[PDB]
């Protein structure tokens, strides 16, 4: 699978509280984390199904 | 807010919570129909909650009002966060009382060393996640621009100001963005960004509101 799928979730420097989905490579599943609102990385999705379709 | 204290119920009447299903940012009421927040808190649909203390329990003093217009600063930069300010016009004027009040815009730019009050419902831990039910408060000073620049080499613009402590331990965090930094009764800053939360040598960075008073007033008058 893509490299960005193996990277841990990136909250970023912004201080908003936005729930986003990411692919948890080890556990091999899609979960949620707190995104700050800016400078998002690729392992950041607005929906679970969108995460699985890309990192599945 | 990391390392702060629970605010006295309704002691920060100008604080608002931005909600689109859940609390995601703070804001400040500046007049009966307008709220100021951070541009990175932009959402196509936003509900503003005023008169809040415990964000997860209906207390009876709250007012729920939808945003009618959302206006980000035209020069907002999503990468550098320069000009991280946004205005929200409410669908209808709110009722001003002891629990819901406005905060004054700055008369001038406050000098470094000025003690201020920061508030919000953001994360309270530097490591891990702990979202508070009750509004949190933090007394912190405006830092000298030189120390701000030294903490964030080449990342600080004239539209930003650092507030907090270089030793870390106390700071704003995720969930606090858009929130107020009030010094001597005037809104001097808007919670914007920072590297981590409450980490040494990385104090929070805030939008310097005194540089936008004219933009705010002109925008409100034209909308
Ligand atoms: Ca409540």
């Amino acid at each position: 699978r893509p490299d960005f799928a193996l990277e841990p979730p990136y909250t970023g420097p912004c201080k908003a509280r936005i729930i986003r989905y990411f692919y948890n490579a080890p556990d091999g599943l899609a979960q949620t984390f707190v995104y700050g609102g800016c400078r998002a990385k690729r392992n950041n999705f607005k929906s679970a199904e969108d995460a699985m379709r890309t990192a599945g | 807010i990391v390392g702060g204290y629970t605010c006295q119920e309704n002691s920060v009447p100008y604080q608002v919570s931005l909600n689109s299903g859940y609390h995601f940012c703070g804001g400040s009421l500046i007049n009966d129909q307008w709220v100021v927040s951070a541009a990175h808190c932009y959402k196509s649909r936003i509900q503003v909650r005023l008169g809040e203390h415990n964000i997860n329990v209906l207390e009876g003093n709250e007012q729920f009002v939808n945003a009618a217009k959302i206006i980000k600063h035209p020069n907002f930069d999503r990468k550098t966060l320069n000009n991280d300010i946004m205005l929200i016009k409410l669908s209808s004027p709110v009722k001003l009382n002891a629990r819901v009040a406005t905060v004054a815009l700055p008369s001038s730019c406050a000098p470094a060393g000025t003690q201020c009050l920061i508030s919000g419902w953001g994360n309270t831990l530097s490591s891990g996640v702990n979202e508070p039910d009750l509004l949190q408060c933090l007394d912190a000073p405006l830092l000298p621009q030189a120390d701000c620049e030294a903490s964030y080499p080449g990342k600080i613009t004239d539209n930003m100001v650092c507030v907090g402590f270089l030793e870390g331990g106390k700071d704003s965090c995720q969930g606090d963005a858009g929130g107020p930094v009030v010094c001597n009764g005037e809104l001097q800053g808007i919670v914007s960004w920072g590297y981590g939360c409450a980490l040494p040598d990385n104090p929070g960075v805030y939008t310097k509101v005194c540089n936008y008073v004219d933009w705010i007033q002109d925008t409100i008058a034209a909308n």
